[PDB]
């Protein structure tokens, strides 16, 4: 839909990109990739790299050898980590594109198909040349991480069978062929599965797109990698982090409402674990670990990691007992609200948090452990080959209760430092002479909507049928949440001429109980949905603003065959371009009830820089240095804080159609 | 709003029963009662009873001295129990009603407030005539068990205060002057007495008229009592005990449903029970004990009550691995008809169960146990004096969660026994030429209503107003209750027939979003309502209210208002025929704006008379057939298919505002329902 045009030289670059991610497990020896990958040497065009040192070291270390093709990837483990990093660089520093192509070309011939893709994905997203060009949506290229294996296996069994033996008998089991593709209905676990009261939440928690979202998140801004290229944004680095997870779990937080799940749950390492994850999900090797409800933390083979989580905690603890002190070899004082940084960068122990451009195996990262004890797995074999967990992975990251408990506990130590900040002031936050005198929303309706995903990467063909480009094509098609667009209309009343911004916040009515929401304690379940500027004129004004419109949320990622499709029409998708890394619009609202379930809108407006001149979306926000959430980002105290450019609306989200998602899926 | 008529000698006795019932917590040195009692020379009273081993044994226990006043009366300790079942035979044997009256009159003045009002809410429900009169609302009888204590604190300072301080200022505190008498408004309780999402509903076990219910149950058929009284009801006690449980819990499993609750949790008691309660009471001595979340079950405290308790279950998994045995002296199968009532018996350790005309000391219950256990006391003191949980009267058990997880323990115990019972055939089942055609429902409608009563009983008043008989203090709390509906049946019949129809309410959903089947379900309806129509050949239609329910009743008026009834020779007619069922207030679980769904199960079958069971109890069909039928046993699911049968989904909807507190909000006008 939305698209954006592109010379012939761009195309050319771009088919060539997307050719690393059209059969991703085998090799075409008769293919273009193959011929250059095979032969290509890397000393021999040492100069064609910006930085020696990268090219040197990686040269020693492949020679050394890498990790195995058969075996599974994960950046959480130390030789695996440094092998990819030393990848990246090498397609990072390479000169042009024409190098940067061939180094693909070699990796992808010589090297595990995992490493490959993690390395390359990222370094698509993160050279300057190919700044403007797309990577496809993370569940086409890693297929196997977005379904459940009840469909894998489906999936293989009517490969084995080279098609459908009796076409009336699959279609028993959601399976049909449609032309030239075959046809899986994919049901969430719970439909298989209600170990505990979490599986209510599973079309959220396994939605392709929020798991597909913090796979880009992590790519976009990889905790191993400096935020250098960035310039600016390195100081506002653990701000962004604590911004991410924080709207996140707000995100979480509504769903859970919804299901009459209240609030996330606290552990210890000391202590077991009473919420179990069972990843119905598999690998060449091994299946996914599964953790039992009441697993218990604490025993022999955790001790010293637990030891490890536990100080790093403490450390924090001691931090938070001075306001002042020296870390890292930087000065902190925790009144200082920029502080975040230092205090997002202390929490994924990144590159940032030390001065340096990668992260070194000596600096233990608390969320590798914290992720590795959650996982329940046993202890890895060796460095190649460990158990998965849905924590070994950003793919699969949210698809465990754990992540979520997690993150929460990490996002609370950082509202504790929170509190040392001043509370904004009345006249800080007032904007005079304006004020908002009516908020009126649409209809919020949520409903579920079959999709379908190109899952083809999961299947494997024949010599035979390689070069005879034989088609052998795969949907999976499940319901996915949705909602009906709508419109927020703003009445506010300026006494003069002004420029203004206008922000958006969700946020919950009551909590589990009924007890009505009070900012004071509830500030941080606020969910920011849009943040626009806007003349005001004097007397009356109407803005009238539509969620699609709403900054914060993106499209739904085109398949590669369609965007295959545009570049023969010099066209290209316009969210995939640019927007990538947001969370995908259709998630916006959480599920609702047939009967309106309560929540409420919060609508600011204030003070624009006015710039003297014409004004564009991405500047526009760096040029009022107002902090992530504002004014949301620090602790509130509701008769100091409430103003008359505020307005908060009572709203209800309804949800309309079928309810449950297993009965789209319904022989 | 129905009632009764009523002569004038009933009229003078009723008011007598009644009389006793005034300023419960003190004595009116001008009434009646107590002239009457001053009258009275016990030692010399031989000739008031019918049975005079049981004055023997009461002028006994009487010589070395009861339960001194001003002390907590529980029924769960033995020697309070001794002195109570005493007083009651007692007042049982009484010869006469003037006997019964001077022997109330004595207790009244000279006992134990708590054991008398026990002994004589009994004895009135159980004498022959005594029966047919009525008797107060147990929580208009025991306020202190039915009122929270911020509102019963409040009640003493006004009280103290001999009104209000300034008018405004207890407006702003929920106080109220309506009529020359006071009214205070009452919040359902906080996570500092329910600390975690039990809370959700309160509303629903802190509920007046469910606790009530429950004292109902106990006095109607005490544990301790034999059932010589009832006859062939002897035959179906046991029965009894499994329905009445297995019922409430059903009802119980539906309001967790529309609270996003889900399934009762089982426990152990080698375990902490993570689920705590914090009783909002207080006695003479003490405040109430609290159980915290994840209180340890397993100490040193209750090592010895665990090991019995252990026991106690796991002997009943012995007499499932055995199928017959000699046990209590009978050769039991449970294959057997007589197994039902075995089973029955064995959990409650009734009298029954024994030889025992009334329990004997020494004959260790279960049940007693488990609420000592689960109750989280310190050890009594001494035998008159322990520490009250709320596991200690029937007035407060169902506030407890402990509660329904105690006796959802007993009744899975007892649904494990059932797979010995013989699962209904098809033909068993199936009407012959009779179809339910059609089932057709109104709107099913909850919302909240204000309700009121008197508190007075728990407030203490002058010498010089004890004279006038005082109950100035009212309690407005909303309370569930849904608006009335019809269910209509079409019906196909090839013949003229009686028939019994029977209809339940049940879950429709998991909490995963999924059908339950009917060999897990079975458990979890509880009957609405039975009745007997003629039934003609050809097709008819029958229409049923929701007002005519056998298995629910009006709220009990005060005893004012009942009072001013018998000035006009009535009585309320719910109170006289059915004072032991559950209010129709509670009958439906509260809803949602959607329509939360469940299914109403509609069932048919032959009417086949049996000689009217003489009841202690819910008039139940007059059949051969078992209580809760055809849901009293795991089915198979097949033969619940017959054309007699049909399963309506119906979703309940609710009507202004969706939580209670916001009913007791000064200045702030709420949502009614229309
Ligand atoms: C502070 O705390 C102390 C200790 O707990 C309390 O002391 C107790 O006081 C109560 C009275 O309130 C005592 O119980 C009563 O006292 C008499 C006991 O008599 C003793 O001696 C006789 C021989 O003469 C023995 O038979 C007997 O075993 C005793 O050892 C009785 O006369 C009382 O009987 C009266 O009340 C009963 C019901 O209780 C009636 O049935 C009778 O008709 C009669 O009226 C009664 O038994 C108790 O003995 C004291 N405990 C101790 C250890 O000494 C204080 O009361 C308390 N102070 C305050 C302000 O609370
Ligand atoms: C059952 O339980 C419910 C739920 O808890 C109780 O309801 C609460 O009741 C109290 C009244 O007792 C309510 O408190 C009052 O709030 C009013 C609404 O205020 C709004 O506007 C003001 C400015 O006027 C803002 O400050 C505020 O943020 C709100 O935006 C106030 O007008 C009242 O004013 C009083 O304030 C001071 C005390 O600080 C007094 O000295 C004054 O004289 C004046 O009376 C008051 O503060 C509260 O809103 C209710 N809670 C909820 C969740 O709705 C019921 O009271 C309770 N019933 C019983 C019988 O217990
Ligand atoms: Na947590
Ligand atoms: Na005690
Ligand atoms: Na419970």
């Amino acid at each position: 839909i939305k698209t954006k045009n592109v010379d012939a030289v761009f195309v050319e670059k771009q088919k060539k990109i997307l050719s690393f991610f059209q059969d991703v497990s085998q090799l075409n020896t008769d293919d273009e990739y193959y011929k250059i990958g095979k032969d290509y040497d890397i000393e021999m065009n040492m100069d064609n790299y910006t930085n020696k040192k990268a090219v040197e070291e990686f040269l020693k270390m492949y020679r050394t050898g890498f990790m195995p093709k058969n075996l599974e990837f994960s950046v959480f483990y130390d030789k695996m980590r440094d092998e990819a990093i030393a990848l990246f660089h090498l397609f990072y520093y390479a000169k042009d594109f024409e190098t940067f192509y061939k180094t693909a070309c070699f990796a992808r011939v010589h090297l595990n198909q995992g490493q490959f893709l993690y390395a390359f994905y990222i370094a698509v997203i993160q050279r300057s040349d190919c700044h403007g060009f797309v990577v496809p949506a993370p569940y086409e290229v890693y297929p196997k991480m977005f379904m459940n294996m009840e469909v894998l296996q489906k999936i293989y069994v009517t490969k084995m069978q080279d098609g459908l033996i009796n076409p009336e008998a699959a279609a028993k089991y959601g399976i049909h062929k449609e032309n030239d593709y075959f046809v899986y209905k994919a049901n969430y676990s719970n439909a298989v599965l209600y170990n505990n009261e979490e599986q209510r939440l599973t079309y959220f928690t396994e939605d392709i797109g929020m798991n597909a979202y913090y796979y880009y998140f992590h790519s976009h801004l990889p905790f191993w990698w400096t935020s250098e290229k960035y310039g600016a944004l390195k100081e506002r680095r653990g701000e962004v982090y604590f911004y991410f997870y924080q709207q996140l779990l707000a995100r979480y937080y509504f769903e859970r409402l919804t299901n009459g799940l209240g609030k996330i749950p606290e552990f210890s390492w000391y202590s077991p674990i009473k919420t179990g994850y069972y990843p119905l999900m598999l690998t060449k090797f091994t299946p996914f670990a599964q953790r039992p409800d009441y697993y218990n933390l604490h025993t022999e083979e955790n001790y010293e990691r637990v030891r490890f989580l536990d100080t790093y905690e403490k450390t924090f603890v001691q931090f938070l007992q001075k306001d002042h002190f020296e870390a890292f070899g930087q000065k902190i004082d925790f009144h200082d609200p920029k502080a975040i940084n230092f205090v997002g960068n202390y929490w994924q122990d990144n590159a940032d948090l030390y001065g340096e451009e990668v992260t070194k195996d000596y600096q233990r990262s608390y969320e590798v452990f914290a992720r590795r004890v959650l996982g329940a797995a046993p202890m890895p074999f060796d460095k190649y080959t460990f158990m998965p967990s849905a924590m070994d992975f950003y793919q699969t990251s949210l698809r465990d209760p754990a992540f979520y408990q997690l993150y929460n506990r990490i996002v609370e130590y950082i509202v504790e430092f929170k509190q040392y900040l001043k509370p904004y002031t009345q006249d800080k936050l007032y904007f005079d002479g304006v004020k908002i005198t009516d908020v009126k929303v649409d209809k919020l309706t949520t409903f579920f909507e079959n999709f379908e995903f190109d899952a083809s990467n999961s299947v494997y063909f024949s010599k035979e049928e390689i070069k005879n480009n034989h088609v052998h094509d795969v949907k999976v098609r499940q319901p996915r949440l949705n909602h009906s667009p709508f419109n927020v209309n703003i009445e506010v009343d300026s006494n003069v001429a002004s420029d203004a911004v206008v922000k958006i916040f969700l946020a919950p009515k009551y909590d589990d109980n009924g007890i009505p929401l009070t900012l004071e304690d509830n500030w941080m379940k606020f969910f920011e949905l849009d943040w626009f500027t806007t003349k005001l004129t004097a007397g009356q004004n109407k803005i009238i603003r539509n969620s699609n419109e709403f900054v914060i949320f993106k499209e739904d990622s085109v398949p590669m065959t369609e965007i295959m499709k545009m570049l023969d029409e010099g066209k290209v998708p316009f969210d995939m371009s640019e927007e990538f890394c947001y969370m995908p619009k259709r998630l916006m609202l959480p599920r609702g009830t047939e009967g309106g379930f309560p929540f409420q809108l919060f609508v600011f407006v204030y003070p624009f820089d006015n710039k003297g001149k014409d004004l564009a979306p991405f500047e526009s926000f760096v040029l009022d240095n107002k902090p992530l959430g504002f004014p949301l980002d620090r602790p509130v105290v509701d008769a100091l804080f409430k103003v008359p450019n505020m307005y908060f609306k009572d709203i209800f989200i309804y949800h309309e159609g079928e309810r449950f998602p297993y009965k789209f899926n319904i022989p | 709003f129905k009632t009764t008529p009523v002569d004038a000698a009933f009229v003078e006795k009723q008011k007598k029963i009644l009389s006793l019932f005034y300023n419960v917590n003190e004595i009116s040195y001008e009434a009646e009662y107590y002239k009457v009692a001053q009258d009275f020379n016990i030692e010399a009273s031989k000739d008031c009873y019918t049975n005079m081993k049981a004055y023997e044994n009461f002028m006994m226990m009487y010589k070395v001295g009861f339960l001194p006043k001003n002390l907590e009366f529980s029924i769960f300790y033995e020697k309070m129990r001794e002195e109570a079942i005493a007083l009651f035979k007692l007042f049982y044997y009484a010869k006469d009603f003037e006997c019964f009256y001077k022997t109330a009159c004595y207790a009244r003045v000279y006992m134990n407030q708590g054991m008398f009002l026990y002994a004589y809410y009994i004895a009135i429900i159980q004498r022959s005539d005594t029966a047919s009169f009525v008797l107060p609302a147990p929580y208009e009888a025991y306020p202190q068990y039915f009122v929270n204590m911020e509102v019963k604190n409040k009640m003493d300072y006004v009280k103290m205060m001999d009104g209000c301080l300034d008018e405004k200022i207890c407006y702003n505190y929920g106080i109220i002057k309506e009529n020359e008498q006071f009214v205070m408004y009452a919040n359902y309780s906080n996570s500092l007495t329910y600390p975690n999402n039990e809370d959700r509903i309160a509303y629903l076990t802190e509920d007046v008229g469910l606790n009530a219910y429950y004292y109902y149950f106990h006095s109607h058929l005490p544990f301790w009592w034999n059932s010589g009284k009832y006859g062939a009801f002897k035959e179906r006690r046991g029965e009894i005990y499994f329905f009445f449980y297995q019922q409430l819990l059903a009802r119980y499993y539906m309001e967790r449903l529309t609270n996003g609750l889900g399934k009762i949790p089982e426990f152990s008691w080698y375990s902490p029970l993570r689920t705590g309660y914090l009783p909002p009471f207080n006695s003479f001595y003490y405040p109430f004990a609290q159980r915290s979340n994840d209180y340890e079950l397993h100490t040193e405290k209750n090592y010895e009550e665990i090991r019995f308790l252990d026991i106690y279950e796991k002997t009943f998994f012995q007499y499932l691995q055995q199928g017959h045995f000699k046990a209590f002296d009978k050769k039991i199968d449970l294959h057997s008809s007589k197994a039902v009532n075995f089973v029955g018996n064995y959990w409650q350790t009734n009298a029954d169960l024994f030889e025992e005309d009334f329990l004997q000391f020494y004959q260790r219950s279960y049940e007693v146990n488990a609420r000592r256990v689960l109750g989280a006391a310190p050890k009594p003191f001494n035998q008159y004096t322990f520490i009250p949980s709320a596991l200690d009267f029937y007035q407060t058990s169902a506030r407890d969660p402990a509660f329904y997880q105690l006796y959802k323990r007993i009744v899975q115990y007892i649904i494990e026994f059932k797979q010995y019972q013989v699962p209904y055939t098809q033909e068993a089942l199936h009407f012959v030429g009779l179809k339910i055609s059609d089932v057709k429902v109104d709107k099913m409608v909850t919302f909240f209503d204000h309700f009121d009563f008197d508190a007075f009983n728990t407030v203490y008043f002058s010498k010089e107003e004890l004279k006038s008989s005082p109950h100035g203090y009212k309690v407005r709390q909303p309370r569930l209750n849904h608006k009335p509906f019809t269910v209509t049946i079409d019906i196909k019949s090839d013949v003229a027939t009686n028939a019994v129809v029977k209809m339940f309410l049940g879950p429709k959903y998991d909490e995963n979003g999924f059908p339950f089947s009917l060999e897990d379900n079975w458990m979890n309806f509880y009957e609405l309502d039975w009745f007997v129509q003629k039934v003609n050949p050809g097709q008819s239609q029958i229409t049923r209210s929701s007002t005519d329910f056998a298995f629910f009743k009006e709220d009990s008026l005060p005893m004012a208002e009942i009072y001013k009834l018998l000035d006009q020779g009535k009585i309320p007619t719910d109170m006289f025929n059915s004072s032991d069922t559950m209010p129709s207030r509670l009958m439906l679980p509260k809803g949602t704006y959607d329509g939360f769904p469940f299914q109403l199960f509609v069932f048919v079958y032959p009417y086949e008379p049996t000689p009217k069971e003489s009841e202690p109890f819910k008039a139940v069909v007059p059949d051969n057939k078992p209580f809760g039928y055809p849901f009293d046993r795991p089915v198979l699911p097949q033969y619940f298919k017959q054309p007699n049968m049909f399963f309506k989904k119906v979703l309940v909807y609710h009507e202004g505002e969706l939580f209670p507190y916001l009913f007791n909000i000064p200045h702030y006008t709420p949502d009614k329902a229309q």
